[PDB]
This record gives structure tokens, C-alpha cells and sequence, in this order.
């Protein structure tokens, strides 16, 4: 339940 | 009749030159120290013997029988940053969502608050400045938003630069292309219900190119509520429509990859809850909308041509109505000049072909964190970026009256609009050439 | 003999400086409020004590025994948009087809009408401005055209920028290449039978670079009928000809992918019904064609260097023939100056290699909706785009006569060609330096 | 002593300002109509009452007892095209081959003739201008050449821009690389036996950057015969030589793909019949060649800085030796100024990497029709293109004598070198500030 | 008192304007003919009647009782080539190897000689200018070198632009990377034993950006011997070292593909016999090296801002010490002005990504003939190329004394530093405005 | 029978 | 026997 | 034994 | 044990 707020996929 | 005498040297006649300059090796050592190139002392003496200070005793005497005046040209050179604290371009208040909660059994409790984000001095270019702003909105969400409910889906306030309305079809009620046409037209600010931004204490407003049609009424607040008519329309469900070939069409894409909601007002409407300034301006009611009290203007990174005033308290007579004082922030003024900063313009068709490549170039999608959401996406870079650029200014003030007894040490002072030394001056110096004007 | 007195301060002689400036913290608060940087009040007093207004009581007196005058240099800075409503660059009338119908058994009823399309303020660059126009023609078709018959095939009026005639073969009567050579030469406007455009109330004309050889005859209307000689020739059926190797050749491609008709005048002629301005100008009868009464000119995005007039009603004497009044829109003028806007020029060989890539960069073919039709296609971007750019103007008017009693509060006013404040002024301020001229 | 009176208004003293301006709403309506911004009338009156014309009756009187003069600064702005008819940049005579025939049993009858090709006004940039020229040579061949014998192989006259001689080997007598090194150095014109070009009536000469070392001798004709020494050498048969590894080498490629002959003088010589100007200049006899009477110069697209003369017949005294008349084309002159056009320079390393891509970008090889023939190929685009650019000119003439009685309506007139209004003026206006000079 | 009379026309007072202009249709025909825009005649008359020449009889008389003077502003415009013969930028002496022979049983006989290579006028840009030079070194080798022994391996003299020393490792004694890091820093010239270059009669020196610290000592000769300390180090045998993983390292690549020797001083040393200027300057003994008597300077393509002097022999009085004569090359001077040429600077990150692509773009490796040899390779194109650009110069000389009797035909003459007309002038013209200065 | 007036294919 | 004077191949 | 002085290979 | 201080791999 932690949003890194970063699209690691792409 | 018109002499010009000094201690014990041959008298000179008709004119000559006294030089006001900071550099001098001697005086820097002694005199100024705790000063800077905007408030310093300097010896006008220029005679190799004599200890500065002891120089201060001597005086250049312009014949007493006549009222003298001197031409004053100066060389000013700064290097002030596009975005800095002193000029008021590193801060800006905006209202964002703080908490999203499940309350008292059935209520959805939304708590919004105003907060002032700051930027890291320097970072020129307009586009990038926008980005740094958007990023600051985020950086805050990272410290408060998420950890209090509020999803990304409902991030209030984002500065973009496109015309969410190019695709728009007057019948469909949707942006047919299924994508908000990714080209940059002008900066604008988008808001979600309940939030908004305030520039009351910031020149960044001028950077976005949005000004009040009535400037002097201190108070630049642009609420969501203000952006009446002109909520970003919604996207056609390009996939559904096509595959479906009735026709789905009415289907207004509700989310996106990684499923973020485009906050649509209702299960029916083609409009989203996202309101855009740029839209309200030219797409909303001209008589009552925002176009009524704000003006769409050319960007300009400098944030606003400001002027600086010179003062040579100990060498020129005090202009008409100024009164002589010793309060650095009230010295008489003898010359005004625009603060040395220009807007150089370039062409980067590489923009958005570059945002596309820039993202791989920069090892991170730091600014584009939401590469799917057609809104929260990273605004397109506009072709033609602007950049504040510092330039030496060989200005020229007119002949000004002089005192018939010029002190050995003169005080030079460059002030700004609000009357305060300006830290960003690297070189200031002037040349004065006295000459007769009439007699007593 | 030549004093300069103020309330109770030492008298000054020969000259000095009065400053006209908007910024002052005090006056902004009180005085101006409902005003803007183009019509404001300001105290010339500059004395820290005294409440503005109470300042208004005081006066700067230039010795009575002599007629004075003052040098007036000013610093003007705007930020007006390439395309906006006030300058008349956001609208433009054109006549398009409204309805295509099947009537009274065998008749084809075509109904055309004039309509005024508007543009979204700001959007600089010439090319893009063209596009925004073409788009507005479309946006209209979307709200009326299709839903009343009229196909895309018969869309009247489209601004392009190429020489439909480069391929042309004097024998074939066709553009051999099978494609209208995709390079940009100059903007021009293409028309279908029955329609046309009107700029009577718009400076955009000047943006396209098409002017009347007799300017003062108010009335810029360019009908299809006018574009005599010079209808875009047709394309060779490149496919037929080649595969066929008599020789097909005479075959003038009648449609295209997605089957749109190139409205050819008859089953025979090599010419299409599409008429191009650019053609008529240099390819049509020089004595009677359009080249007879219109002129091919350099674009210029600013749309036309316009001038602004200054006025300091309460401080300068009224120039030769102006009469003193209190009607803001008739104040006497004391200085004229071109409105601060230049045409910066750039190089983007990236154009059309970019339109090609720009289309993928922009997630939509919003401007290129008809990527097959050699006509309705998206005009080529020209190398060398122009962009209106705002620049501070350190102008200098001459010495002007002064009143021997200068009021505490002076009124400054910058007007435009038609005499009306100009909303786009961000900074205006001037420096006056009085000095003797003769005696009474 | 030094008054300035008007109808019935307070007299003014020492100086003031009369404004010459076209814009005025009233006068445009009435007065000028059949005129243009280069020959118009305007009321100097500036008094809101009074019907223009009735204004014409009134007069501004500068005190009679003194000889007055006035400073005249003006604001001129054009928008004239690089290539247009009025400036003489749209035409140019050249001699080409008309017919190739089989005659009187064994004779090869070659018939050459002079012909004047024209260009389509506007089309800036130098390189492209070249292309448009080469194209016009072709367009003609298309209407006469082929259909009268003459193959492409023998097309006379082509403007190129490279140094056919870089590869050249002092022993081989050939351009070893097998290709004329495709880089642009300077424009030059290539000719075949018997033909040539003439610029006697054209400024395009100046565009190519080729001038006579003795300008005033009207008559710019450059024949094939003139380009002595310096015929483009031939290409090594790269294929033969290599595959052959005696050594073939001596083999000078006689044709190319699509088999076109490189017109070699004889079955022996390494030289071709193609003569290049650029070669003759620096590779031919310096004492008798072409370098003897022509000069290699920097291009310059403007085609030649020309000047315009002002005239205010009804307001200034007629300068020294001019006599007063009413013949618009002989009015006295009061100020000279260069015609507002500059050469902006850019960088497009994209050139020739772009010609390469430009050809795909432009859906046609319209300019490159012969992509194999190393000669007739499309000249390389040079890095650093130039483009005529129009710019407002804030010029300043000196103080000029005035008439002591200035008419209500003044006539303004901007003329050109040959004395004729200049159609390309969009804005012209001036400010005059009278002042005393001495007494009678 | 202060009249200005002409033949029989109303007398004029106080001032006016005489115009010096070449263009006039009449005079060009008759007068000048064998002249050019730098030495021509012109009638000042400006009166439509009267045959020029017969005009010559008339005279403009400035009242005799006073000494007059006139303001002289001029408009000068050239178009002189970066590299041409007249300015001394098309030639340059260098000493190269002529013959390599096997002699008197065991001797290796090396014969070196000085020779002057020339360049083909025009070819701007600095980088390219370098290339053209290097090419001329080669072109010579092609006519003498090879056919007399001397291999490519031992080609003396080559202008490069990089820091052969970036890779260098203080221990290894080699450029570890195995390649001389291909980036451009400043032009420099490399020499082999026994040879060198001389610029004594050439401004190209100034193009390379290498000047004597004592200019006036005519004699710019830079021998191999001079480039003491600072021979290009050698390359690591990257292949050996790696594959070998003692460690080979000490292995300094002796040749390259196509086996060319890097002339290493001995089987031991890590240094090559190739000496680089740039190295000697900042890497060699500062007290005795080359940095002692030469200076590293900014390039500048113009080759050196030179000035031109004006002269109006028949209209102005001869300045202080000049004596009046009739020898065109000694006329008195009345105004000096820099010759109209600037250094426009551009950015081409495309350089060396372009040399890489430029080589394919140009169908030949004409400049890069030795694409393997790390030395003889083609110097990297530097980012930021410079290009001489011609610009009209609206200069302004001061008021100069006039003769009280101005001849009908005046002679205008623009000379250069060495006093000789300058062929590259396209337009020259001036405006003179006489006015009183005192009386007799 | 609705023209979206947009080439979705390409 | 008609020369279109255009390299259709490429 | 003739050096064309040109890298034909590449 | 010698660091060339140069990433030869890439």
C-alpha cells in the first residue's frame, strides 16, 4: 500500500 | 571664470572627467568591505600618492562663480536569475487537496488547504519553470497527499500549456481523437473542484502570461469557481467505437492504463470536472467569464522588466523634489534605467519530439510521473523557448547639476523599484564630465 | 532668471529631473486602481512626507520669466499576442458551403453563406496560425456542413502555402509526379466555386502576406470568381501510366484513397475546380488577373507595425494644433513611437520532416484530418518561421515645451492608432529633464 | 520673435511637433484613395473639428521674422519580396538549345536561341532561388527542347554551387572518387558549348554572387566562350578500375545510369565539354580568364542594398539644387535611407543531409529530375542559408529648413533609386519638430 | 551673412543637403565607366536640366563671409569574401617534403622545400577553410610527393584542431584510449621533422587564431624546430593490452590499418615525431617554448578587422596635415570606418556527428583521404562555426570643413589600409549637410 | 452515417 | 517516345 | 605502383 | 594492479 508515484514500467 | 582646481595641481578649465569606479585596489581593501556592487564607496581622487581616506579630505572644486553640471553615462552589468527569492519568482501559493476520507458512516470528507511551494533558484527557461512548478505540487502530495487518502486521480492544480479542445466535436461532445492533441499553445492552469492558485505575492504570474486587466488592485487569486464555462471535455473511447464497427461513441473514456479516473461530472456528461484557464478565456462567456478580468499575454521569462534607480548623494544636486538624507533607501535619484535582462528566443522543433527523447535522455520520468493520464501528463514543450539573459548596459543619463565641491570619496548606489540594494550587480561604474551652465 | 522652485526646499537652477512612474507604492494604493499601465496617474512629487493627493496640491515651478522645455525619453514595454481580439487578428470572414441537397426531382441545390470564424487568442508563429484558420473552417463544417449534405470533397476555402504547379507539364496538362510537390513557398488561399474569403475587418490578411495595391479603399474581398486563370491543375494517374507500360497519361487522378473527388471541371479537362491565389498572381493574366490589384508580400506575423501615441496633458504644452480637452481619447499627443513588437526569424529544416514527425509528436492528426487528399492535406511548414516577440523599447522623444507650473499629479496616457488605451502595456515610465529655451 | 501661431489658439513658442501620418481615419476616407503608403496626403492639422480639406485651408505659421528648420525622424516599414518583378529579380535571360536535328544527309544541326525565363514572385532563400532558376531552364526544355530533338544529355546552362575539381588528380586527369564531391562552396553557372546567360536586366546576378569588376559598363553577358580554361574534368570509371585489379584508370566514365552522355570533348581527353564559372575564376588564367573582369563575391539575397528618397514638397524648403515641381517623380529630396531589408543568416547542417531527406519530405524530385547525372544533379544545399527579411527602420534625418507657412495638407512621398513610388511600403510616417535658426 | 546660392535659383539659408550618390542614371552613362563603387564621380547638381559635365561647370556656393562645415554620414555596403586574393587570405607558404630517396648505397636522402599553396576564393566558414588548406597540402603531394618517393606516412604539415593529449597517462606514456580523443578545441598546426609553415604574407594566420606576441616584427615563420617539447604522444596498443589479459601496455601502436607508420622517434619512446603547436603552447616550457612568443587567440574568420578611409577631395578641406594632391592613392582622408564584415556564430552539435554523416552526404572522402591514420585523419568540426558576413554600415562621421565653392562634380573615394580602391564595394553614398561655423 | 472526419487508420 | 523527364523509379 | 590516395574501401 | 581509469567495455 505504498505509491512510489513513478511508472517503473517504461 | 570657469576653473576646476585640485589641491596643488595646475588648474584645469572648461571640463574634464571624474571617475566613479568600484575596482580600485586600494579602496576595496579599506573602504567598502561589508558593502557590495550596489552600495559602495570609491575615491574620485585618482592620485597615486595619498592614503585613501586621507584622500577623503581633499576635494575637487568646480569654480564657484558658476553653476556646474555633468554628463553621467554609466556601465551597469548584472547576472540575476530567472527564478530567485529576491525578485519574488521562487514562491507561489496554490490550494490543493490535503485529505480524502471515509467519514461518519456514509460521508466523503474532502479537506483542502492553501500552501506555498518554493522553487530552487536559477532554473531558467519557461517550460522548465512550469515543470518545476508542477513538480512542487507533486513533491507536496508526496509529503501529505497520499498519506492522508487523496489519490493521484484527484490532484488539484496543474500548469499545462495546451488547448484541451482541439479534437472536440460539436455533436459527440468529445475529443474524437481519444487524445488531447499534444501541441503547446500557451501556458494555462488547470484546476479540480474546490482548489485553485494565488499569485498575490509572485511574479511567476507574469511568466505564465496571465495578467489582471486591472493591475493595481493587489490580489491575484484564480479559483476553480472562476474558471466557469470551460471544463476540459472528455475523450472518445477510441477503442470501443472502432472495435464496435448504433455506434458506441457516447462512450467517454473514464480512466486509462493504470486506472486513474478522469473525474467526470456524472455518468452522463461528456465534460470532466477538470477546468482550464485557457478555455475559459476564449471558449467561455466573454462578458462574465474570466476573459472579463484577466488578459492573455505573451509569456516573458524575466517575469517583468523592472527598473533600477541610481544615486550619487555626494556628487549631484538633489533633483527637484527629493530631499537630502542619509537613509540609503531614500537617497535622491539621478537616473533611472531598466534592469539589464532580456528575453532571448530560440527554436527547438526538438520540443515534444525531445520531450519524447528528453525523457530517455534524462534517466527519469521525474516530471512525467503520470505518462498515461491525458491530463496529469507532462505538458508539451512549446517551440520557441525563452530564457532570461543578462547583458551589460551602456546607458546614458543626461547632464545633471553638480556640487561645486566634490568630496574625495563619493558614495554610489543602485536601488530597485522598492528601494533596496540589488544583490545581483556584478559591475557598476560611471563617468562624469562636468561643464558650465550659467553663473552666480 | 532660470530658477526651479518647490514648496520649501532650496531653489535649483538650470535643470533637473521629474519622474513619471507607475510603480510607486503609495499612489497605486490610492490614485490609480481602476486604471492600467496606459492610463494612470502618478505623483511627480517624490517627497517621502506628504500624503499623495495632498501632494497633488503642491507644484513644481519652473521660473516664470522663461519658456521652458523638457527632454522626454521613455521606457515602454508590452507583451501583446500575435493573435488577439483587440488588434483584430482573431477573426476573419469567409464564405463556405452550408448545404448540399437533392431537390425538386433533378436539381443539385448548393447553398453558400458568409460566416465569421474566430481564433483562440495567443497562438503565435505564422504557420500554426494558418493551421488554426484552416481548422476553424473545419470546426464549422463539423457543426453545419456534414449535417446538411456537403461532403469533405467539396469544402470551400482552405489556406495552403505551396505552388500547385511545380510538377506541371505543358503538354500533358498534368502534374506528372502524381503529387503536388510538397514544399512551402508562400501562403495563399484556395477556393472552390461559389465561395471565398473577406478580411475587411482583419489584419490576418497582412499575416498571409496578401495586400491591396490600393490600401485606402476599405474592402478586402477575394472571391472565387476573382482568382481567374489559375485553377490548380490535376495529378497524373502515376499508377495507371506506369503499370500501362499509346500510354494512359491523359488519365488525371479523379479521387484518392478514401475516395474523395478532386472536383474536376469536366470528364475531359486536366484542370480542377480548385482555384489558388498564388497561381493567379504569377501564373494568370498580369493585366486583368489578381496581380492587377493585390500584392504578393512578405508575411510578417505582427500583422502590421502599428504606432502608439503618448500624452502628458498636465505637463507639456499642447503641440501646435491640438486643443486641450479632458476626453482621454483626444488628449494632445507629444510623442509617437512604434508599438514594441518584432519579427524574430528562425530556421527549422525540421519543417515537413517535422510535419511528418510533428504528427506523431502531437498524438492527433487534428490539423491534417485529410492526409490523402492532395489539396485538403496539411500545408507544408515553411523553413523560416516567424514569431511576434515583445521587446522593451528605450525610445527618445525630443525636448517639448513645459508648463511653468507642474502639478503634483500628472496623468500619463499611451494610446493607439485609433485612440484608445492599449491593454497590453506592462511597463511605461518616462524621465523629463527641463531646461530653459528663451525668456518673456 | 519666435512664435508659432495657428488659426485661433494660444500662440506657442520655440518649438513643437507636426505629425505626418497615413493612418488617420478621416483623410484615408476622403483624401488618399487611389494612393498608397508611398505617395499620400495627410492633414497636419490634428484638430478634431474641421472637415479635412476645410482643414486644408488652415495653416501652421512659424513666426515670419525667423528662418525655421525642423528635425525629421521617420519610421519606415516595408515587406518586399526577395524575388519580385518591380525590383528586377524575377527574370533573367539565358541562351539554351532549342533544336537538335539530323540534316542534309550527314550534318548535325544545332540551333540555339536566347530566351527570358521568369520566376514566381516571393520564394526567398538563396539556394531555393537557384533551384527555381534551374527549374525554369527545364520548364522551358519541356515546352520546346525535347519536342525538337535536344536530349537531356545536352541541356545548356545550369546553376550549381560546387567545386567540380575537388577529386581531381594531376596525373590521372580525372576526379578519382568517381563522383563530383557533393559539397557546396559558392554559386556558379555551368555552360555547354554554344550557350550562356545574360543578366543585363536583372539583380539575380548579385544573388549568385558574381559581379563585374567594372559595374558601370551596362552589359552583363557571360558566354560559354568566356569560361575559357576550366571545363569540368571527368569522372574516373571507379567500377572498371577496381574490378580490374596495367590498370583501366584512363577510363573516364562516359555516361551513367539511364545512359546520359557527359559530352566529353573527344574519345581521348579527360575533360568534358561542360564549362564552370567557378573554375575559370580561380583555376583558369588569372590574366586573361574570367577572373580578369568579374569578381567572386558573397551572395546576399536582398540582391542589392538599394536606397529610397523622401520628399515633403509642401513642408520643407527645396535642398540646394533641386528645383520645385509638381512631377511626383522629381520632387525635391530631403532624406535618403537604405530600403529596410536585411540578410539573416542561418545554419542548416541539415543541408544535403536534408536535400537527401528533403527529396522524400517533398513528395517529388521536381528539382532533382536527373538524380544520376553528376552534373544535372541537384546542387548541394550550402550550410548557412540567407533570407531577405523585412525590418522596421527607425531612421533619423537631420534638421531641414521649413517654410514659414505650413499647409493644412502635406504630401508625403517615398521614392526609389529610379524615382518611382515603391509598392512594398506598409507603413511610413514622420515626426517634425521645428525650431529657430536665425532671423530676417 | 550665411546664404547658400546656386546658379539662378532662390537663395537658401542656414543649411541644406548635397547628395553624393553613384546610382544616378545620367552620370553612370557618361562620367564613371572605367571606375567602380570605390572611386567614382558624381554630380552634386541634382537639377534635371543641364547635361552632366555642363553641370560640372556650375557650383554650389556657401556664403563667402563664413567658414562652413558639413555633417557627413555615409552608407557603405560591401560583400567581400572570407577568403580572397586581394585581402591576402588565399595563399600561404609552408615547407613540405618533396623527395624520399635511396642514395649512395646506404643513405636515406630527404629533400624538403618551401612552396606556396593557394585557395579557391570565397569558401567561408573556418573549419572548411582549414580543410581547404589541408587539401592544398595534399593536392601538392599528388603532383610532386608520391612521384618522388615520399609516402603518405611522412606528409609534413597538417592543420588539425584537437588536443592530442587528452587520453595521455603520466605513467604509461601513452594515450590509453588507443585513439586521439576526437573532439575539437582550437586550431593548431602539426609538423614533421624538417618542415613547417610561414604566414609572413597571409592573414590566414589570424584565422587559425595564432598571433605573434610582437606583431610589428614582420616575419611569421613557425618551424618544426620551434615546436619544442610537445610532440604528439603515441597510442596504446588497445588490442594487444586487452587480448593479453605483466601486461603488454608499453606497446605503442606503430601503424594502423592500411599500414602507415606513426613515425615514432625510436623503438623505445612513447612519443611520435609529430609535433603540435597547441601542445607546445600550454604543455611545453612556458619560459622558452612557443608560448613565449606567440599567442593563443580566438579564431575570427574575417581574418582581421581592417579599416577603410573616405575622401572627398573636391568638397572637404584637407584635414590638418594632409596635403592636397591628385594621386588617388594619397587623397586627404576625412573619415575612417571599419570595413563592413562581422563574425556570425552558430551551433552545429551536428559537427563530428556530421563529419561522420557529412562524409556520406558528400559523395567523397576528399578531405578525409586517410580515415585510419589518427593524425592525418580529418580534424573534428568544432561546435560553433564562424562565418564572415557582410553587412551594410550606417556610419556617421563628424562635421567637416567645406570649401565655399562646391564643384558640380565631386569625386568620392574609399580606400583601404594600404591605400587602394577596394573592389568589394557594392554601394557607397553619403549625405552632407552644411552649416555655418564662424566668419571671416 | 456519421463522419468523424478523422483518419483513425494511421 | 515521350520523355516525362522524371525518374519514377526512386 | 600508383597511389590514388583515396580509401575506395569505405 | 593498474587502474587505467577508463571503461574499455563500452
Amino acid at each position: 500500500t505504498f505509491n512510489p508515484v513513478y511508472p517503473y514500467d517504461t | 571664470r570657469n576653473s576646476i582646481r585640485y589641491s596643488e595641481l595646475a588648474p584645469l578649465f572648461d571640463t574634464t572627467r571624474v571617475y566613479l569606479v568600484d575596482n580600485k585596489s586600494t579602496d576595496v581593501a579599506s573602504l567598502n568591505y561589508q558593502n557590495d556592487h550596489s552600495n559602495f564607496l570609491t575615491t574620485v581622487i585618482q592620485n597615486n600618492d595619498y592614503s585613501p581616506g586621507e584622500a577623503s579630505t581633499q576635494t575637487i572644486n568646480l569654480d564657484d562663480r558658476s553653476h556646474w553640471g555633468g554628463d553621467l553615462k554609466t556601465i551597469l552589468h548584472t547576472n540575476m536569475p530567472n527564478v530567485n527569492e529576491f525578485m519574488f519568482t521562487n514562491k507561489f501559493k496554490a490550494r490543493v487537496m490535503v485529505s480524502r476520507s471515509l467519514t461518519k458512516d456514509k460521508q466523503v470528507e474532502l479537506k483542502y488547504e492553501w500552501v506555498e511551494f518554493t522553487l530552487p533558484e536559477g532554473n531558467y527557461s519557461e517550460t522548465m519553470t512550469i515543470d518545476l512548478m508542477n513538480n512542487a505540487i507533486v513533491e507536496h502530495y508526496l509529503k501529505v497527499g497520499r498519506q492522508n487518502g487523496v489519490l493521484e486521480s484527484d490532484i488539484g492544480v496543474k500548469f499545462d500549456t495546451r488547448n484541451f479542445r482541439l479534437g472536440f466535436d460539436p455533436v459527440t461532445g468529445l475529443v474524437m481523437p481519444g487524445v488531447y492533441t499534444n501541441e503547446a499553445f500557451h501556458p494555462d492552469i488547470i484546476l479540480l473542484p474546490g482548489c485553485g492558485v494565488d499569485f498575490t505575492h509572485s511574479r511567476l504570474s507574469n511568466l505564465l502570461g496571465i495578467r489582471k486587466r486591472q493591475p493595481f488592485q493587489e490580489g491575484f487569486r484564480i479559483t476553480y469557481d472562476d474558471l466557469e464555462g470551460g471544463n476540459i471535455p472528455a475523450l472518445l473511447d477510441v477503442d470501443a467505437y472502432q472495435a464496435s464497427l448504433k455506434k458506441p461513441v457516447i462512450k467517454p473514456l473514464t480512466e486509462d492504463s493504470k486506472k486513474r479516473s478522469y473525474n467526470l461530472i456524472s455518468n452522463d456528461s461528456t465534460f470532466t470536472q477538470y477546468r482550464s484557464w485557457y478555455l475559459a478565456y476564449n471558449y467561455g462567456d466573454p462578458q462574465t467569464g474570466i476573459r472579463s478580468w484577466t488578459l492573455l499575454c505573451t509569456p516573458d521569462v524575466t517575469c517583468g522588466s523592472e527598473q533600477v534607480y541610481w544615486s550619487l548623494p555626494d556628487m549631484m544636486q538633489d533633483p527637484v523634489t527629493f530631499r537630502s538624507t542619509s537613509q540609503i533607501s531614500n537617497f535622491p535619484v539621478v537616473g533611472a534605467e531598466l534592469l539589464p535582462v532580456h528575453s532571448k528566443s530560440f527554436y527547438n522543433d526538438q520540443a515534444v519530439y525531445s520531450q519524447l527523447i528528453r525523457q530517455f535522455t534524462s534517466l527519469t520520468h521525474v516530471f512525467n510521473r503520470f505518462p498515461e493520464n491525458q491530463i496529469l501528463a507532462r505538458p508539451p514543450a512549446p517551440t520557441i523557448t525563452t530564457v532570461s539573459e543578462n547583458v551589460p548596459a551602456l546607458t546614458d543619463h543626461g547632464t545633471l547639476p553638480l556640487r561645486n565641491s566634490i568630496g574625495g570619496v563619493q558614495r554610489v548606489t543602485i536601488t530597485d523599484a522598492r528601494r533596496r540594494t540589488c544583490p545581483y550587480v556584478y559591475k557598476a561604474l560611471g563617468i562624469v564630465s562636468p561643464r558650465v551652465l550659467s553663473s552666480r
